[PDB]
C-alpha cells in the first residue's frame, strides 16, 4: 500500500450550493478535501446540510473542518458501504492525507502501527497532584 | 367527562337558576366545599341565597345563549 | 384475574389506594375531632 | 406574560368601568396612556397597586387565591 | 406563667378574638334567611369557633399579648406546669408512627431482597407480605432494640461501597 | 459550493459596489478616508441636532448637534487608529489600504473629512 | 491541545475508536488482553474533546480518559 | 487451575471501581499471562449500565 | 500567531479565540497554574499583592475622609447630629435635569449631594474628629501611607529585596509579631489615642498635635499607674447628664468599666472603650511570647501538634504531620483565614448593631441597616470562599501520604457519614419550617389566627433572663436579686448593664417571640444547606463513585460528558456555585428578620412584626408591599425626589438578576451555533466584510457561563435589597 | 488647606468618565492584540 495523492481535478457530486460551506478560514488557514469511488449516482445527505447526488465514479467535496469529512465518511461506509478517504490542504497548496492514515481503518487492527499515549497502569495508580505541582505548567498526573 | 361533570356541576352545585333572574347582580357559582378543617370560608356569598365559589369559566352565560332555563336539562 | 391483581398490586395503583386510605381517615379524625391543637 | 398583562391593564384602564350620570369611571382611572411608558409604571401603578387584592384576601372567600398566591411562587 | 404569659382563659384579646370572629360570621348571617342552607351552614360554623375557643381554653394553653395560643417545647416546663400535651406527648406519638412506617418498609425491604427478582418486588408491590409486615409492626420499639443490641441492625463497614478518597 | 442568488448576483449592485470609495482599489487611501469622512459626518450632524437635549432651545440646537457629531467623528477616528494597529502587524493586486500605514492614513482621512463634513453640515442649515 | 490517555485495563473492544467522531483513536497490537489488541491516541492534535471515547468504554474503571488541555481552532471545532 | 472457582462469589477490591466492597459472580478465569483474567459480574449495574467488569487476582476476594 | 497576553499563560496565548482574554482575566491571580512559577516566586508575588491591597485599601479610605471634608457637611453634622443627615459627596451630572438638581440638593449644602449611610460621621465624631481640616490631614497622612505601602510592594520584588522561601515559612515568628506587635502594639496605641484625644474631645477640650504634649490625660499624671493604683484611673466618670463634646456633666476618669451605654449619644462609654482596648493590648502582647523564634524558650508548633494524640486512638495518629501539612500549603492558611475573619464580620454586625459604640449611631436608623447588612454579606461571600479553598487545599496539596491516619485522613474516611447527616438535618429543618408556615398561613387564609401552632422560643429567652432581663421572669443568675453572680458585679459593671438591657427601646436583647423562633429555624436551615453544599464540595473534590478520578481534573472544570449517566456540575467549583444561592438566600433571610424587626421598633409598633412574623403572607405584604410604596414613588408621571435614585437601582438590580438568570439557564451549544450564523453573516455581507476580527468569536464556556451568570445574579441582589433597604428606612425616617 | 477649585468636578468628572477611559481601553485594546514576535 502507498499513500495517496489528492486529484485536484475530479468531479464534485450535483449539488446546487449553500450557505454553510466554505468561509475564510479556507482561504487563510486550511480546508478539508474528501474522495470517494461510488458505484452508482445516489442521493446522499451533506454534513453542511442539505442533499446533494454523488455521481458514478470518482467524488470530491471540500469541507471547513475534520468532523465534517469524518462524518461524510462515516455515512458513505455504513449507508452505501463506501471507502471514502480525506487530505488537509493549506492555502500554499500542500496537501496531507489524513484518514485512514495507514491504509486500514483505525477500527480494525493492522501491523505496523506504534501506540502513542499509553500507560502502563491504571487510572487508581496515577498519583496525587502535590506531586505534580510546581511544574512547568498546569500538569496533570496522567500526564507523566 | 370533563363536560358532563361541568354540567352536572351547573345542575346540582350551582346557583344557575337564581343567576338567570339576576344575572348582574348574582355572581355565577357552581363549585361548593365541604365543611372541614374550617375550608368552608371559600363558599362566600355569591348571591341568590348560595354558598360558593365563584366561576369564571362562563358556563353561565354559554348556557344562558343555548335557551336552558332548568337544572332539569343540564 | 390474577393479572389484573398483579396490576393493582403495582407502586402507582398501590400507592393512590394507600394514600386514599389515610387522608380518608385524617379528614374522619379531623371530622368528628374538629380543630385538634393540643393533646 | 406581557401580552395578558397588557390586556388586563388595558381594559381595566380604558374599557372596563362603572357608569354614572355625566361620564364613566374606570376601574384603574385611566392611568395606562401616562404609566405603561416606563418600566416603573408597570411595576408600581399594574403590579403593586393591583396585587393588594390578593395579598389582603385572607380571612375572605377568595383567600385561596392568596393562597396559591404564595403556594405559586414556591 | 411561663415568659410571661397568661392563660387563655384569662386573656383578654383571646376573647376579643373570639367576639371578633363570631362578630364577622355573625355579620355575614345576616343577610341570609333563618331556615335556609347559607343559615345552617354558617350557624355550624360559629357553634365550631365557640367549641374550639372554649377547648383551647379548657385545655390551658397560654396565650401572649396578640390573644393567640403559645406552645411550650421545654419538657421541663411542660412537665412542670401541665403543658405536656402540646409538645412533648405529640413527639413521642409521631415517633411511634414514624418508626413504624421505616421498620415495615425496612422489614419489607429485607424481605423480598432475598428472591429472584428483587426489583420486581420493588415495583410491584406483594401485598400479602406488606400487609403481614404491616401488622406486625407493631412491636417496632422492642423488634428495633433487640436488633440493635444483638449487632444485626448496623452493616459491617467492609460490606459498604465508599468512593477512592 | 456556495449560495448564488440575484441579490449577491446582479451586475448593478455590482457596479454599484466597485464605484463606492471602499471598493476602489487604486485611489489612496487618504482620498477614501476623506470621501468616507465627509459622507459619514453629513448624515450625523441630523440626529444630534434634531434629537438632542438641546432640541428645543433656539440659536443652540445646531451648536449643540454639530459639536456632538465632531466627538462622535473623532471617538470614530480613534476606533479606526486602534483598528489599524491592531489588525496590521506583520506580513489582482494587495489593496495598500489594508496595511499600517494605509490604515493610519485612511484614520487621518476620515478624521479631517469628518470633521469637514459636521462643519459643512452645520453651516448648510444656516 | 487535550490530552487523551489510555489505561492498561483495555480490554480491546474497539468501540472507543468507531465512536470517535475526528479519528483520534486506533488499535495497535498488544499481549495483555483476550483480543490482542489496545488503543491508541497518536493524533491527539485533532481531538475536540466531545468525551465519547469515554462513553463507549466499558471497563470500570474507563481505560480512556480526555483531560481538556489548551484550546487551538482544531481543539474547538471551529469551521471558521 | 489459578484463581478463584468459576461460579463463586468474591469481593471488588479495587478502590476506584464502582463495584468496590461488593459481591459479584466468577464468570471465568484467564490461564494466560493477562493483567485481569478474573470475569466478575454483577447483579447491580454502574453508571453507564454495564454489569460486569475484568480484574486482576489479588483484586478480588472469596468473600 | 501567538500574542503576548497573557503573558503567564503561553497555551492561552496561542488561543485564537475571544476565550483567550476572558481566561488572562479570569486566572491572572491563580499564580500556581502560571508558567514556571516556583513556590519561592510564589510567595514574593502574594507578598507584592499585599502589599498592593494595602495601598488600595488605604487610598480608599483616604478618598472618603477627602471627599467628606470637601463637599460634606462634617463641621455642621457635629452640632446638631440629631437633625441633619451626613453627606457623603457633591453630584456633578450633565444629565440632570431641573428637578433632579433641586431634588437632591438638600442637607443644607449647595447643590445637588449624597446622603452617607456608612456611618463615617458618627465613628470620626466619636474618635475625635472635629474640624474639616483634621479630616483634610488624616486624608493627605493615609495617602502618604498608601503611596508608601505601593512603594513597599514595588521594592520587594526588585533583587537584594526578594525574601527568601525560607523567610515566609517562619510561623514561630510571624505568629509572635502579629500577636504581639499588630495586634497587641496596635491595641496599645489605640488606647493612647483615646485616653489622649478621643476622651478629652468628648469633654470639650482639644487636643490636637500642637497641644497634645501639654495636655494631661487625667490630673495625676501617670502616678498611680507607676505605684500601682489603678483605681485612682476609675475615679470620677461622667456623669449621667454629660454633653457629648462638651464639658457640662464631664468627669475626669480614663479607665472604666460602668457598662451599658450613654445617656445622651446611646453608645458605650469612650472610657470603657479605652479600657477595652488596654486589656486586649495586655493579653495580646503577652500571648505575643508563646512561641520560640531564637532565644532557646517558646513553643514549636509541631511539637504541640504531634504531642496533642488522644490514648485509646479515637482520632488515630491525632494531629501527627498537620504542622507540615498547614504550612507548605498557602490554601489551607487562605481557608482557615477567611472562616475566622467570615465569623468575625459576623460577630461585628452582630455586636455593632446590639452594642453601638458610635456616638449618635443607634438615631441614624438608615446606618444601622446598611452596616449590619453590608457586614453581613461580605461575611457570607468570605464563608464561601473559606470553604472553597479548603476544596482547592484538597485537590491541589492534600497528600495522603504525609497525613496517614490523622484527624485530616479521617475526615475523609467518613465524608458520607458527614455529608448524609448534614443532610437529614437540613431535610429535618426545612420541612417543618415549612410545614409550619404553610400551617399559619392556611391558618390566617381561613380566618383561625388562633389556629396557628406558635412555638415559644424558651431557650433563647431563658438564656435573655440569664442575661438580666426580668421581661419573662424566669429569676435566675442576673435576674435574680440574690444570685452570687449578681451581687458580684454591683459594684462594676452590672448597673450600666442592666438598665441597658432592660430598656425596651434600645437593641441589646430583643424580645422574641414565635416568629423570631420559626425565622431562626429558617437561619438555622440556611446555615446548615449551605454547609452541606459546601462540606459535600470540598470532601468529594478528590473524587467520588461517578468520577473516582476528580482529583486529575483539577479544582475547576467544565464536566466529564454526558456518559455515566450525565456528569454535570460534578466539580468542586460547581459545589460552590451552588452554594453561593444558597449563602444569598440564607444572609435574605437574616437581613429580611433583622430589618423587619427593627422597622417595627423603630416605628414603636412592635406588635405588627409579634403578629405578622409567624406567616409568609404577613412577611409579603406588611414587610416587602408595605415597604416598597416610597421607593417605587422615587419617580412617577407627576414628577420625581430625591429618592428616584434609589427606585432606578431597584429596577437596575432586577434587571441585572433578569440577565443573569439567562447565563444560568441557557447552555453554551445554542450560543455556539447562533454565533457561527453570525460569523457567516458577516463575511458574506459587502462593505463590512473589510474590516475582520483578530479573535475567532466563540461562546462563553460553560465554567464563565455559570461564573457570569452567578455574578449577575449576585449584583441583582445586592442592588435590589441595598436599594430598597436604603430607601424604606431613610424614607419612613 | 487641599480645598480644590469650584470648577473642579466640571474638569475632573468629565475627564475620569470619558477621557481616561478611552485611552486606558484603546492602550489595553493594543496590548491584547499584540502579537509575539
Amino acid at each position: 500500500w502507498t499513500v495517496p495523492t489528492l486529484n485536484p481535478d475530479t468531479p464534485s457530486p450535483i449539488f446546487g450550493g449553500s450557505t454553510g460551506g466554505l468561509l475564510r478560514k479556507a482561504q487563510t488557514e486550511e480546508f478539508y478535501v474528501i474522495t470517494w469511488e461510488a458505484k452508482k449516482e445516489q442521493i446522499f445527505e451533506m454534513p453542511t446540510g442539505g442533499a446533494a447526488i454523488m455521481r458514478q465514479g470518482p467524488n470530491l467535496l471540500k469541507f471547513g473542518k475534520k468532523e465534517q469529512c469524518l462524518a461524510l465518511t462515516t455515512q458513505l461506509r455504513n449507508k452505501f458501504k463506501l471507502t471514502p478517504c480525506f487530505y488537509r490542504v493549506f492555502p500554499d497548496g500542500k496537501v496531507q492525507y489524513l484518514h485512514p492514515a495507514d491504509g486500514v481503518y483505525p477500527e480494525k487492527v493492522n501491523a505496523g502501527r506504534v501506540g502513542a499515549n499509553q500507560n502502563m497502569r491504571r487510572i487508581g495508580q496515577n498519583v496525587n497532584p502535590i506531586k505534580v505541582k510546581f511544574s512547568g505548567r498546569m500538569m496533570s498526573p496522567a500526564e507523566i | 367527562i370533563w363536560l358532563s361533570g361541568m354540567y352536572f356541576h351547573g345542575a346540582r352545585f350551582s346557583n344557575y337558576e337564581a343567576w338567570l333572574s339576576d344575572p348582574t347582580h348574582i355572581k355565577p357559582s357552581a363549585q361548593v366545599v365541604w365543611p372541614i378543617v374550617g375550608q368552608e370560608i371559600l363558599n362566600g356569598d355569591v348571591g341568590g341565597g348560595f354558598q360558593g365559589i365563584q366561576i369564571t369559566s362562563g358556563f353561565f352565560q354559554l348556557w344562558r345563549a343555548s335557551g336552558i332555563t332548568s337544572e332539569l336539562q343540564l | 384475574m390474577k393479572d389484573f391483581t398483579t396490576y393493582l398490586s403495582t407502586a402507582p395503583v398501590i400507592a393512590t389506594i394507600w394514600f386514599t386510605f389515610t387522608a380518608g381517615l385524617l379528614i374522619e379524625i379531623n371530622r368528628y375531632f374538629p380543630d385538634p391543637l393540643v393533646f | 406574560s406581557i401580552v395578558i398583562f397588557h390586556f388586563s391593564w388595558k381594559m381595566q384602564s380604558d374599557v372596563w368601568g362603572t357608569v354614572t350620570a355625566s361620564g364613566v369611571s374606570h376601574i384603574t382611572g385611566g392611568n395606562f396612556a401616562q404609566s405603561a411608558n416606563t418600566i416603573n409604571g408597570w411595576l408600581r401603578d399594574f403590579l403593586w397597586a393591583q396585587s393588594s387584592q390578593v395579598i389582603q384576601s385572607y380571612g375572605s372567600a377568595l383567600s385561596a387565591y392568596g393562597l396559591i398566591f404564595l403556594g405559586a411562587h414556591f | 406563667d411561663i415568659a410571661g404569659l397568661t392563660p387563655c382563659s384569662e386573656s383578654k384579646a383571646y376573647a376579643k378574638l373570639e367576639k371578633k370572629e363570631l362578630k364577622t360570621l355573625e355579620k355575614r348571617l345576616k343577610q341570609y334567611e333563618a331556615d335556609s342552607a347559607p343559615a345552617v351552614a354558617l350557624k355550624a360554623t360559629m357553634e365550631r369557633t365557640k367549641a374550639r375557643f372554649a377547648n383551647y381554653a379548657k385545655a390551658g394553653l397560654l396565650c401572649g399579648n396578640d390573644g393567640l395560643p403559645h406552645l411550650i417545647a421545654d419538657p421541663g416546663l411542660a412537665l412542670k406546669y401541665g403543658h405536656a400535651g402540646e409538645v412533648f406527648i405529640p413527639t413521642f406519638g409521631f415517633l411511634y408512627v414514624a418508626g413504624y412506617i421505616g421498620y415495615v418498609g425496612r422489614q419489607y425491604l429485607i424481605a423480598v431482597k432475598g428472591e429472584a427478582k428483587p426489583t420486581d418486588k420493588e415495583i410491584i408491590i406483594d401485598v400479602p407480605l406488606a400487609t403481614k409486615l404491616a401488622w406486625q409492626g407493631a412491636g417496632w420499639p422492642l423488634a428495633a432494640v433487640q436488633e440493635l443490641q444483638r449487632g444485626t441492625l448496623l452493616e459491617k463497614e467492609e460490606n459498604i461501597t465508599v468512593s477512592p478518597r | 459550493g456556495m449560495l448564488e442568488t440575484p441579490v449577491t448576483s446582479a451586475p448593478i449592485v455590482a457596479t454599484y459596489l466597485s464605484n463606492l470609495p471602499a471598493y476602489r482599489t487604486g485611489v489612496a487611501p487618504v482620498l477614501r478616508g476623506v470621501e468616507i469622512g465627509l459622507a459619514h459626518g453629513f448624515l450625523l450632524a441630523g440626529p444630534f441636532i434634531k434629537l438632542g437635549p438641546l432640541r428645543n432651545v433656539p440659536e443652540t440646537a445646531e451648536i449643540a448637534g454639530s459639536l456632538s457629531a465632531a466627538g462622535l467623528v473623532l471617538i470614530l477616528a480613534l476606533c479606526l487608529s486602534i483598528y489599524g494597529s491592531a489588525q496590521f502587524q506583520s506580513t489582482v493586486a494587495r489593496d495598500p489600504l489594508f496595511s499600517a500605514d494605509g490604515w493610519s492614513e485612511f484614520a487621518a482621512g476620515f478624521l479631517v473629512g469628518g470633521e469637514a463634513g459636521v462643519a459643512w453640515a452645520y453651516v448648510c442649515t444656516q | 491541545a487535550h490530552i487523551v490517555k489510555i489505561y492498561d485495563t483495555c480490554i480491546g473492544c474497539t468501540q472507543c475508536v468507531r465512536a470517535c467522531p475526528l479519528d483520534v483513536l486506533e488499535m495497535v497490537p498488544w499481549d495483555g488482553c483476550k483480543a490482542s489488541q489496545m488503543a491508541s491516541a497518536p493524533r491527539t492534535e485533532d481531538c475536540v474533546g466531545c468525551k465519547r471515547c469515554e462513553t463507549a468504554c466499558p471497563t470500570d474503571f474507563l481505560s480512556v480518559r480526555v483531560y481538556l488541555g489548551s484550546e487551538s481552532t482544531r481543539s474547538m471545532g471551529l469551521s471558521y | 487451575e489459578v484463581g478463584p472457582k468459576r461460579g463463586s462469589l468474591v469481593k471488588i477490591l479495587r478502590p476506584e471501581s464502582y463495584w468496590f466492597n461488593q459481591v459479584g459472580k466468577v464468570v471465568s478465569v484467564d490461564q494466560s499471562g493477562v493483567r485481569y483474567p478474573v470475569v466478575v459480574r454483577f447483579e447491580n449495574q454502574n453508571y453507564a449500565g454495564v454489569t460486569t467488569n475484568n480484574y486482576a487476582l489479588d483484586e478480588v476476594v472469596a468473600a | 500567531a501567538t500574542k503576548l497576553f497573557p503573558k503567564f499563560s503561553q497555551g492561552l496565548a496561542q488561543d485564537p479565540t475571544t476565550r483567550r482574554i476572558w481566561y488572562g482575566l479570569a486566572m491572572a491571580h491563580d499564580f500556581e497554574s502560571h508558567d514556571g512559577m516556583t513556590e519561592e516566586n510564589l510567595y514574593q508575588k502574594i507578598f507584592a499583592s499585599h502589599f498592593g491591597q494595602l495601598s488600595i485599601i488605604f487610598l480608599w479610605t483616604s478618598g472618603n475622609l477627602f471627599h467628606v471634608a470637601w463637599q460634606g457637611n462634617f463641621e455642621q453634622w457635629v452640632t446638631d447630629p440629631v437633625h441633619i443627615r451626613p453627606i457623603a459627596h457633591a453630584i456633578w451630572d450633565p444629565h440632570f435635569g431641573q428637578p433632579a438638581v433641586e431634588a437632591f440638593t438638600r442637607g443644607g449644602a449647595s447643590g445637588p449631594v449624597n446622603i452617607s449611610t456608612s456611618g463615617v460621621y458618627q465613628w470620626w465624631y466619636t474618635i475625635g474628629m472635629r474640624t474639616n481640616q483634621d479630616l483634610y490631614v488624616g486624608s493627605v497622612f493615609l495617602a502618604l501611607v498608601s503611596a508608601i505601602f505601593l512603594f513597599a510592594g514595588w521594592l520587594h520584588l526588585q533583587p537584594n529585596f526578594q525574601p527568601s522561601l525560607s523567610w515566609f515559612k517562619d510561623a514561630e515568628s510571624r505568629l509572635n509579631h502579629h500577636l504581639s506587635g499588630l495586634f497587641g502594639v496596635s491595641s496599645l496605641a489605640w488606647t493612647g489615642h483615646l485616653v489622649h484625644v478621643a476622651i478629652p474631645e468628648s469633654r470639650g477640650q482639644h487636643v490636637g498635635w500642637d497641644n497634645f504634649l501639654s495636655v494631661l490625660p487625667h490630673p495625676q499624671g501617670l502616678t498611680p499607674f507607676f505605684t500601682g493604683n489603678w483605681a485612682a484611673y476609675a475615679q470620677s466618670p461622667d456623669t449621667a447628664s454629660h454633653v457629648f463634646g462638651t464639658a457640662q456633666g464631664s468627669g475626669q476618669a480614663i479607665l472604666t468599666f460602668l457598662g451599658g451605654f450613654h445617656p445622651q449619644t446611646q453608645s458605650l462609654w469612650l472610657t470603657d472603650m479605652a479600657h477595652h482596648h488596654l486589656a486586649i493590648a495586655v493579653i495580646f502582647i503577652v500571648a505575643g511570647h508563646m512561641y520560640r523564634t531564637n532565644f532557646g524558650i517558646g513553643h514549636r508548633m509541631q511539637a504541640i501538634l504531634e504531642a496533642h494524640t488522644p490514648p485509646s486512638g479515637s482520632l488515630g495518629a491525632g494531629h501527627k504531620g498537620l504542622f507540615d501539612t498547614v504550612n507548605n500549603s498557602l490554601h489551607f492558611q487562605l481557608g482557615l483565614a477567611l472562616a475566622s475573619v467570615g465569623t468575625i464580620t459576623s460577630l461585628v454586625a452582630q455586636h455593632m448593631y446590639s452594642l453601638p459604640p458610635y456616638a449618635f449611631q443607634a438615631i441614624d436608623f438608615t446606618t444601622q441597616a446598611a452596616l449590619y447588612t453590608h457586614h453581613q454579606y461580605i461575611a457570607g461571600f468570605i464563608m464561601c470562599g473559606a470553604f472553597a479553598h479548603g476544596a482547592i487545599f484538597f485537590i491541589r496539596d492534600y497528600d495522603p501520604e504525609q497525613n496517614k491516619g490523622n484527624v485530616l485522613a479521617r475526615m475523609l474516611d467518613h465524608k458520607e457519614a458527614l455529608i448524609s447527616h448534614l443532610s437529614w438535618v437540613s431535610l429535618f429543618l426545612g420541612f417543618h419550617t415549612l410545614g409550619l408556615y404553610v400551617h399559619n398561613d392556611v391558618m390566617q387564609a381561613f380566618g383561625t389566627p388562633e389556629k396557628q401552632i406558635l412555638i415559644e422560643p424558651v431557650f433563647a429567652q431563658w438564656i435573655q433572663a440569664a442575661h438580666g432581663k426580668a421581661l419573662y421572669g424566669f429569676d435566675f443568675l442576673l435576674s435574680s436579686k440574690t444570685s452570687a453572680a449578681f451581687a458580684n458585679g454591683q459594684s462594676l459593671w452590672l448597673p450600666g448593664w442592666l438598665d441597658a438591657i432592660n430598656n425596651n427601646q434600645n437593641s441589646l436583647f430583643l424580645t422574641i417571640g414565635p416568629g423570631d423562633f420559626l425565622v431562626h429555624h429558617a437561619i438555622a436551615l440556611g446555615l446548615h444547606t449551605t454547609t452541606l453544599i459546601l462540606v459535600k464540595g470540598a470532601l468529594d473534590a478528590r473524587g467520588s463513585k461517578l468520577m473516582p478520578d476528580k482529583k486529575d481534573f483539577g479544582y475547576s472544570f467544565p464536566c466529564d460528558g454526558p456518559g455515566r449517566g450525565g456528569t454535570c456540575d460534578i466539580s468542586a467549583y460547581d459545589a460552590f456555585y451552588l452554594a453561593v444561592f444558597w449563602m444569598l438566600n440564607t444572609i435574605g433571610w437574616v437581613t429580611f428578620y433583622w430589618h423587619w424587626k427593627h422597622l417595627t421598633l423603630w416605628q414603636g409598633n412592635v406588635a405588627q412584626f409579634d403578629e405578622s412574623s409567624t406567616y409568609l403572607m404577613g412577611w409579603l405584604r406588611d414587610y416587602l408591599w408595605l415597604n416598597s410604596s416610597q421607593l417605587i414613588n422615587g419617580y412617577n408621571p407627576f414628577g420625581m425626589n430625591s429618592l428616584s435614585v434609589w427606585a432606578w437601582t431597584f429596577l437596575f438590580g432586577h434587571l441585572i438578576y433578569a440577565t443573569g438568570f439567562m447565563f444560568l439557564i441557557s447552555w453554551r451549544g445554542y450560543w455556539q451555533e447562533l454565533i457561527e450564523t453570525l460569523v457567516w453573516a458577516h463575511e458574506k455581507t459587502p462593505l463590512a466584510n473589510l474590516v475582520y476580527w483578530k479573535d475567532k468569536p466563540v461562546a462563553l464556556s460553560i465554567v464563565q457561563a455559570r461564573l457570569v451568570g452567578l455574578a449577575h445574579f449576585s449584583v441583582g441582589y445586592i442592588f435590589t435589597y441595598a436599594a430598597f433597604l436604603i430607601a424604606s428606612t431613610s424614607g419612613r425616617f | 488647606p487641599f480645598v480644590p477649585p469650584s470648577w473642579a468636578p466640571s474638569v475632573f468628572v468629565p475627564l475620569t468618565g470619558l477621557v481616561l477611559p478611552a485611552i486606558a481601553m484603546a492602550t489595553l485594546f493594543v496590548y491584547i492584540e499584540k502579537e509575539a514576535p
